[PDB]
């Protein structure tokens, strides 16, 4: 009953992977994308927030 | 000199998009604070009519000997409501409203003569004691030879009456302005609405910025000379002597 948690479990290198880091980044991207689609973000705060986070 | 209210609101969407007046946060669509928007727009129109002429009107007063004060109010004007205590002596001219007389400018008799306004000690002087009333001295009756008067004055339009049933359309209302002063009116309204909102460094200055842009636009209109401007060329050669 010992499943070894590995780097693949944390994150595989692909952008669309299923790693925890990957999916957290994806949900952050979705929230920012909706914010930009509404008239509330320019295309530069989008990058600033992500890089900070 | 008219504009559909619809176009005005659609454009003011592009500058009130930050705030409550016109937008749900989701699916930005106009709310129903349209009454307050209209009440602001009317004030803006009045201010523009103050700054530039854009209009002028005319009356026709039928004199009555022995009278001292002639008020120009919408109860004495023909076609208005005939209040019993007053005789309706204003017999012709643009329909009078609450804000129509910004300033009386010219008084012309039936003979073509031109009387003097607030020029003390002049031969036949006419005095305005209360900015909307003509005080006519007895010497005028002594040497008048005129049975009627024609008055000209700076006008401001009478705003259309909105109604709770009229909340259906609100798009058939017509603001009374040339399109130039429309471009200016946008900045006026935006400044007034955006002033009392915001607590961040750059968001606390939008009202001030819009006021600055409004002043700049008014100056540009003055420079381009898009308003009425009479310029006088007297004769001076028919008095008999200057030739």
């Amino acid at each position: 009953a010992v499943e070894p948690i590995t780097i693949a479990d944390l994150t595989e290198v692909k952008l669309d992977g299923k790693g925890a880091l990957d999916q957290l980044l994806q949900v952050t991207r979705l929230h920012l994308a909706k914010e930009h689609d509404a008239g509330r973000l320019k295309g530069q705060e989008y990058a600033a927030v992500l890089t900070g986070g | 000199t008219i504009q559909l209210k619809q176009v005005i609101d659609l454009l003011a969407e592009g500058e009130l998009s930050n705030i409550k007046y016109v937008n749900i946060d989701t699916g930005a669509l106009v709310l129903e604070r349209v009454p307050s928007l209209i009440r602001a727009i009317n004030l803006g129109v009045l201010d523009l009519h103050k700054r530039f002429l854009l209009k002028e009107g005319m009356l026709k007063i039928q004199l009555e000997e022995g009278r001292r004060l002639y008020p120009l109010r919408p109860a004495y004007q023909v076609g208005q409501k005939p209040k019993p205590g007053v005789p309706q002596f204003i017999t012709e001219g643009n329909k009078l409203g609450r804000q129509s007389i910004l300033k009386i400018e010219k008084i012309i008799g039936d003979n073509g003569v031109e009387y003097y306004l607030n020029d003390t000690w002049q031969p036949l002087n006419i005095t305005t004691p209360e900015f909307d009333v003509l005080e006519i001295s007895d010497e005028f009756y002594c040497h008048s030879s005129s049975k009627t008067l024609e008055v000209r004055y700076r006008r401001a339009p009478t705003p259309m009456k909105i109604c709770v049933d009229n909340l259906d359309s609100w798009g058939c209302i017509d603001i009374d302005l040339p399109y130039t002063h429309l471009q200016a009116l946008l900045y006026f309204v935006a400044s007034r609405c955006q002033t009392p909102i915001g607590f961040m460094e750059n968001t606390a200055q939008e009202g001030f910025n819009f006021s600055q842009k409004y002043e700049a636009e008014c100056a540009n209109l003055d420079a381009q000379n898009l308003r009425i401007d009479p310029v006088g060329n007297q004769d001076r050669f028919t008095r008999g002597g200057w030739v």
